[PDB]
């Protein structure tokens, strides 16, 4: 379904679920996607507007996080999916990124999945 | 709309909520279109329903040629922004791919007079023909750029004038006019 | 005297915002990426420069006197060693200000090809030739690039001061004056669909009354 | 107006039917021009009917004169628009001309003083003779700036002050400026 | 007290004074600040369309007249100040622009009030 | 009020009649340190006539501290923004002056917690003491750029440590730990 980046968001979203009852890694997973999928929205067509004459690793890492974030986590067609399926895809697809990008979610959280 | 806003009842529910909508202003029909159609503020809502008949009766890959134009036609918008923003003026090949493709498909294939038999009247290879016409000069024209041809020398190919000549056509001629254009793109382009 | 629409126009305002609003959010990590990276040719351009420009100035300057009728010696003997008209390497290069040309100082300089003068001076001095060329490149590209990053700068600077003065408060407070009137046509509304009810209700009482 | 607009009924009965109108403004007021009078938004219908009377007694070198002078706000307007999009130093020699005549136009031709009531009535007197001075300087300033010489120095130049007591004046004073001046404007600027 | 008279308009400023109803220099004095001042802040403007600057060496003396307008005369706290204090010390504050021949003033107050 | 604007009735009348507006930004929330009050967009008019009354009964230089330390943010706002893109190592050791400062105000003076009862327990004295130290170390930096003092050590202090562990308790342990953190300030300045 198309829901926007930073102009969505759900007044609550943690004291009808907490830690273990949707999982416990949820918690800083929930704010992690916001954060994460906003920055690539800022270059998601800043290719040949920012020219070939300045390009980091960075940014475009962030072009290719966003169509795969699109294509997999937003989308998942009409197939059914669980908590726990739809939590998979949000680390796989964070694990292109290094470590360095990630800020939102614990060590402890990481030494769980990544 | 009786008021000028489309933000009105009457306009939303039954003469919006409706099968198409095509919006239309009127420097958009002064250039050469009648009747016009946007090309961003026109949207489709029932055509998930009404693509089996489309893949059987027409083409079986028709579903797939009018999304792939549609997609340049409305993403043109993105650009259209940054315009009335600060103005791109870095002229990069990726830039003005999107830009002069998008362009001719509002100058010429939008452009339709229903004055004429050769600039409207569409039977199924007509409408099927046109549609791949420009999809493949398009698709030659990414991976072109892409080694270090210039848009320019594009741009000034007789190939251009082809799509220029893909609206005083008629329908009877259409199927041999295509057959043989078919390989003035592949000449024009690859080779380059 | 000339003056827009106000309910067709209504549409159009209000997607003014979503073009501007949007649009000006993405405009600020822009730009700060070419200033960003810009910055990192001007520090690294001093590095070879400053290196080579004290022993360019080192044998030339200690020359004039016992040569001055030995440019002639140099040029002739010469084979290609010094182009004097256009013997730069123009490069076209596209940038934000349209295609700007950009140029390095690359032909062929030469390095102890030079007789007579002072035996010792002479030597180095053509040997020097290779800091006058090498050097000049590292500037060719640093300040061509001050150059490119000129109208970046102007048509961005623009921007700035428009959107901070007429832009943004400007067709923020053109909706409040659309509103505002369209609303108060509405007042005309009641006053008169009282007056209205009132007759509907005074026909009755010219029955119940009357 | 009450809403500032002339689309209220209360305001378009002066340009509900037609004949002459002026335009005053806020932003002249300020600085204390007297009169307010703008190009840009006020017309006049009593510029095919005084044509007669003005080469009857005013002059025939009159409606022509006039008009010459209308002209010269005119490309300050195209111009002062992109004043705004580019300072003063995208702008060349020949843009500045026709803005620092403009200046004139202005600083001394759209402020008259209000404790001088002899710039608080004027004559044609007063009206052709100040005109003329400034035919001279264009026609003028046309062939000096095209010898190279850059607007700044021109704006140094005592000549400019010279012309530029106009409104401080009376028409006792009149004769002293008249013939004068005109001989110096035409000669010791194409020199100098 | 901030006082910024940028729009302003007074509609009488050399009726109900005059020239020895409160002082001499108050009539001349009068529209004098008001467009030094003013073409101040208006320089600040076109520098900043075109690049960072714009200005001119007739530009750096009426730049200044803005800042000596600014917190030595508009600033003053509540602090009671005489006709006679504002228009004495105004006048070494126009002499921050080569006088004698001034927009609105000749000469006729310069040599007496310096 | 649904947008947050100023032309619905319930808040331009508000704005007068009340004369304190408290907003409070997303951005500023987000981070986790509270309050989240964005300044630029509250104002108090009370603080005029409650300047005598503050001082009075509170302490003496409380109103010198308020007023004095703000300054802080409002150098800051515009220094953050894309002035000190390229680190504060690049810049003037008076622009950095604002950061090393900076620090103690926001961990120190603008860090809190709801979820922590030991420091969400504030009253007079403790606040006062935070206010004042972050005068007494401005007063300590600046003498320390005026004496070439690294910007390496500075940031490194015990003394920034010695504010955080106040924060912590409440008010009981605060008195003792002003005894020790004041005086901490004044001997690791003078210990470099």
């Amino acid at each position: 379904p198309p829901i926007d980046p930073l102009p969505s968001l759900s007044r609550l979203m943690n004291n009808g679920v907490g830690k273990g009852k949707t999982r416990e890694d949820h918690k800083q997973v929930s704010d992690q996607l916001y954060s994460a999928y906003a920055n690539g929205v800022d270059i998601r067509k800043l290719v040949a507007i920012i020219g070939e004459d300045a390009l980091t690793e960075n940014d475009r890492r962030y072009l290719q996080f966003a169509d795969a974030f699109e294509r997999f986590f937003i989308n998942q067609g009409q197939q059914n999916r669980s908590i726990e399926e739809s939590l998979q895809i949000a680390w796989a697809l964070l694990s292109m990124l290094p470590q360095g990008e990630l800020k939102r979610i614990s060590k402890d959280h990481i030494g769980k999945y990544y | 709309p009786p008021g000028g806003d489309m933000s009105e009842p009457v306009t939303q529910s039954t003469l919006r909520i409706v099968g198409a909508f095509w919006r239309l202003d009127a420097s958009l029909a002064f250039r050469r279109h009648f009747p016009a159609i946007n090309w961003n503020g026109s949207y489709s809502l029932f055509t998930s329903a009404l693509d089996p008949w489309y893949r059987e009766n027409v083409a079986e890959d028709y579903p797939e040629l009018r999304d792939a134009i549609s997609e340049l036609l409305q993403r043109e918008a993105g650009l259209q922004e940054i315009v009335q923003l600060v103005g791109p003026d870095a002229l990069q090949d990726a830039e003005r791919l999107v830009i002069e493709v998008g362009r001719i498909i509002r100058e010429d294939f939008l452009q339709q007079n229903a004055y004429h038999e050769v600039d409207a009247y569409c039977s199924m290879k007509k409408a099927y023909g046109i549609m791949k016409m420009i999809l493949a000069f398009y698709k030659e024209a990414e991976a072109a750029i892409k080694r270090g041809v210039s848009i320019d020398e594009i741009l000034q190919l007789p190939v251009l004038e082809r799509i220029g000549r893909a609206r005083y056509v008629s329908e009877e001629e259409f199927p041999a006019y295509f057959e043989e254009a078919m390989k003035e793109i592949q000449g024009a382009f690859k080779a380059l | 005297s000339q003056v827009s629409p106000t309910r067709m126009n209504l549409l159009q305002r209000r997607g003014q915002l979503r073009l501007a609003q949007k649009g000006v959010d993405l405009l600020k990590k822009k730009r700060d990426a070419l200033v960003a990276e810009f910055f990192g040719l001007v520090r690294e351009a001093m590095e070879a420069r400053k290196a080579l420009d004290q022993a360019a100035k080192e044998a030339y300057a200690a020359l004039l006197l016992a040569q001055a009728f030995d440019g002639p010696e140099v040029v002739a003997g010469a084979a290609l060693g010094v182009p004097p008209l256009e013997g730069v390497e123009a490069e076209v290069e596209n940038v934000w200000g349209s295609k700007v040309p950009r140029l390095k100082a690359t032909f062929p300089d030469g390095a102890l090809l030079s007789p007579v003068g002072t035996p010792a001076y002479t030597l180095e001095a053509s040997r020097a030739f290779r800091r006058y060329a090498e050097a000049l490149i590292r500037v060719a590209n640093t300040e061509t690039r001050l150059k490119k990053i000129g109208e970046e700068i102007k048509k961005t600077t623009r921007r700035v001061n428009a959107l901070e003065q007429v832009v943004i408060p400007g067709i923020r407070a053109q909706i409040r004056f659309i509103q505002q009137v369209l609303e108060q046509r509405e007042r005309e509304d009641t006053f008169r669909l009282k007056r209205i009810k009132g007759k509907i209700e005074a026909r009755e009482a010219e029955e119940e009354g009357g």
